[PDB]
């Protein structure tokens, strides 16, 4: 059992967008609710909505979502989240989660309570912005050329002005990992993201190459850096 | 509607120590309270449900307790590997609520003090023609926290600065920090000395370069 969200994208303010969560290793039944939970960059988890896995149509929404988002089961292994009138405040990673519950009482008179989440997807990233997609510029990071050289040195790549997230950075096609430090991205005033990655290298042991990928614009940049 | 409040927003503890986190509900939730751990880039993971029941697989170092409207998560034998954000979640009702989660609590683990190694990186030669110039300063491998100050020709910079800190190292509790100064090309060429100052308690390391020499 795993979950996988898809459909995240860069869209403009006012746009709609539909996300999909697909289940593997189990199908939806009356033993679970399927739910969506989001998290804006650097912020907390926000519950959005839950839908009953059984035959009855039972959906619950956060008070801020009902009227603007809709959750549906489109098959025994897929639920969607339709979002309308998006704003920059809806920018977030969106998780699909499975929810366990206790049936309490007796009926038709029985109700669900003791909700908790026992399974999560890796999440899908939604970006709501005025700006259009933009591939990053990659610049070398090295010590001032005026300074006296040195055996041991740290070098890097500045990955600047991309949208949307994410980019990924490896060094020497992944064969260099020790001494690598890649910083979380920052959103600059421009609305564009930037990050840096640096690697500390023993001496003239290697030429080091940073490998930068920006999947949203189908872009990969190799930059060989030297001092 | 049922609102969940976690305090404090952040908490610290020495390795081997024990830290406690609180969760208040605005009305009884009949002990339907779960705790999750979340590290950067990952979905939350379940630690505890029903206030005090350990999820299958999780370390007994995690203890949930409480009842009515007051709940607690306790972590014992605190390891650097426990540095993360912790969330409570009321499971009483999903009918007419804003958010079932509390706001979260960051756990900072105090390992051994380490002074930062500080480096400054002048802009590559091709940046300035883009109309924008970006200068990078890094403070690598340090604990506890540092503060960064930039100066341009001896004047404290107060705008154009963006800091980014990595999560605590799971082995030695340390941070890495980058600090970036961004200026227009006109601003950049109108000054000479660029300075990054990283201060840790009473020690500061200052790295500079002069536009001309790079």
């Amino acid at each position: 059992q795993s979950l996988e969200e898809s459909g995240g994208d860069l869209v403009k303010p006012g746009a709609s967008l539909t996300l999909t969560c697909t289940a593997s290793g189990f199908s939806f039944t009356n033993n679970y609710y399927m739910c969506w939970v989001r998290q804006a960059p650097g912020k907390g988890l926000e519950w959005i909505a839950c839908i009953y896995g059984g035959g009855r149509d039972i959906v619950f929404y956060a008070t801020w979502a009902k009227g603007r988002f809709t959750i549906s089961k489109t098959s025994s292994t897929t639920v969607t989240l339709q979002m309308t009138s998006l704003t920059a405040a809806d920018t977030a990673t969106y998780f699909c989660a499975r929810e366990n519950f206790d049936a309490v009482g007796v009926g038709g008179g029985t109700y669900s309570t003791d909700y908790y989440f026992d399974l999560w997807g890796p999440g899908t990233l939604v970006i709501v912005s005025s700006g259009q997609p933009k591939a990053p510029s990659v610049f070398p990071l090295a010590p001032c050329c005026g300074d006296t050289p040195s055996a041991t040195v740290t070098l890097g790549c500045l990955v600047k002005g991309y949208l949307p997230e994410p980019v990924t950075v490896t060094w020497n096609s992944g064969t260099l990992t020790n001494g690598v430090r890649t910083f979380p991205s920052v959103r600059q005033s421009s609305g564009l993201y930037s990050l840096s990655s640096v690697v500390s290298v023993t001496s003239s042991s290697q030429p080091v190459t940073c490998n930068v990928a920006h999947p949203a614009t189908n872009t990969k940049v190799d930059k060989t850096v030297a001092p | 509607d049922i609102v969940m409040t976690q305090t404090p927003a952040s908490v610290s503890a020495a390795v081997g120590g024990t830290v406690t986190i609180n969760c208040q509900a605005s009305e009884t939730i009949s002990n339907y309270l779960a705790w999750y751990q979340q590290k950067p880039g990952q979905p939350p993971k379940l630690l505890i449900y029903k206030a005090s029941t350990l999820a299958s697989g999780v370390s007994s170092r995690f203890k949930g307790s409480g009842s009515g409207t007051e709940y607690t998560l306790t972590i014992s034998g605190v390891q650097c590997d426990d540095a993360a954000t912790y969330y409570c979640q009321q499971g009483y009702s999903i009918s007419d609520i804003d958010n079932s989660f509390g706001g979260g609590t960051e756990v900072v683990v105090k390992g051994d003090p380490v002074a930062p190694t500080v480096l400054i990186f002048p802009p590559a030669a091709d940046q300035v023609a883009t109309g924008t110039v970006t200068i990078v300063c890094v403070a690598n491998k340090y604990f506890p926290d540092v503060t960064v100050t930039w100066e341009v020709d001896g004047t404290t910079q107060t705008t154009g600065i963006e800091n980014s800190k990595t999560p605590q190292n799971s082995a030695d509790c340390t941070y890495n920090l980058s600090s970036t100064l961004t200026l227009t090309s006109t601003q950049y060429n109108s000054h000479k000395e660029y300075t990054c100052k990283v201060t840790q308690g009473t020690t500061s390391v200052v790295q500079s370069f002069n536009r001309g020499d790079c």
